[PDB]
């Protein structure tokens, strides 16, 4: 997270932390999103053009972490990998469409003032707070710049939304209905962006009406990181929710 | 069911030092 502040005990119980068993590694950030799923971007899990391709026995998950590095004992959880299940429509080959992948935990995880699950959105949550000025918040361990450096606490940074049209001129990238972007315009004075090692990690909404937090995507990708006429681009969530729950209803 | 709410925020009435801007960037 690029011009963040840390983040507060507690402030995002859903965080995920995916780490690699060997060698130890921090690839990447994800969700909990309920007692057994984990949801994180698809180019973290695959992506050969690094010829990263893991299989479950590779990856660990750590919850309900606050520091980088440290292993906090009796706070944050670890768990092994079941499954791993990438969307069959994923692309990478271009610009990373449909970018999501979930994992099922071998043992459920107990739930804690340091882990607790994120919702995730429906229909009138989409239609309801998908809103270009609206804002979000995303969190992770990724990088503190674009060159250098690392945080030693969770990051924590909140964003607006992008109109459509401002993001895809903002690259010459193609840009899907399956992505979004959020971030400040060059003048609007604030910055803000994910970063290397955010990738994966959530970016929620808090609904105004009951409370409570939806994970609206996932930090996916962006040209660099922080710079000027450019933005962060996420999974649209929602807009994939159907594989998620045909995934989760039959497995 | 009960997702969404942070253990340490919503479930006790105490709010986080940024998510007022969140609320805000509704109007
Ligand atoms: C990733 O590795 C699995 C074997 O664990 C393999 O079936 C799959 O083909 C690989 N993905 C590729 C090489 O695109
Ligand atoms: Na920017």
């Amino acid at each position: 997270i690029v011009e963040g502040s840390d983040a507060e005990i507690g402030m995002s119980p859903w965080q995920v932390m995916l780490f690699r068993k060997s060698p130890q590694e921090l690839l990447c950030g994800a969700s909990l999103i309920s007692d057994r799923w984990v949801l994180t971007a698809a180019h973290c899990l695959l992506y050969p053009p690094w010829d990263k391709n893991f299989t479950e026995n590779d990856l660990l998950v750590r919850i309900g972490k606050h520091s980088r590095t440290r292993y906090e004992a009796n706070i944050e959880k670890i768990s092994m990998l079941e499954k791993i299940y990438i969307h069959p429509r994923y692309n990478w080959r271009e610009n990373l469409d449909r970018d999501i992948a979930l994992m099922k935990l071998k043992k459920p995880v107990a739930f804690s003032d340091y882990i607790h699950p994120v919702c995730l959105p429906d229909r009138e949550t989409a239609a309801s707070l998908l809103q270009a000025g609206y804002k979000g918040r995303v969190t992770g361990w990724g990088n503190l710049k674009e060159t250098w450096g690392q945080p030693s606490v969770l990051q924590v940074v909140n964003l607006p939304i992008v109109e459509r049209p401002v993001c895809k001129d903002s690259t010459r990238i193609r840009i899907t209905d399956n992505m979004f972007c959020a971030g400040y315009k060059p003048d609007e004075g604030k910055r803000g962006d994910a970063c290397e090692g955010d990738s994966g990690g959530p970016f929620v909404m808090k609904s105004p009406f009951n409370n409570r937090w939806y994970q609206m995507g996932i930090v996916s990708w962006g040209e660099g990181c922080d710079r000027d006429g450019k933005y962060g681009f996420y999974t649209h969530v929602f807009r994939l929710k159907k594989w998620i729950q045909k995934v989760i209803d039959q497995f | 069911a009960d997702c969404g709410l942070r253990p340490l925020f919503e479930k006790k009435s105490l709010e986080d030092k940024t998510e007022r801007e969140l609320l805000e960037s509704y109007i």
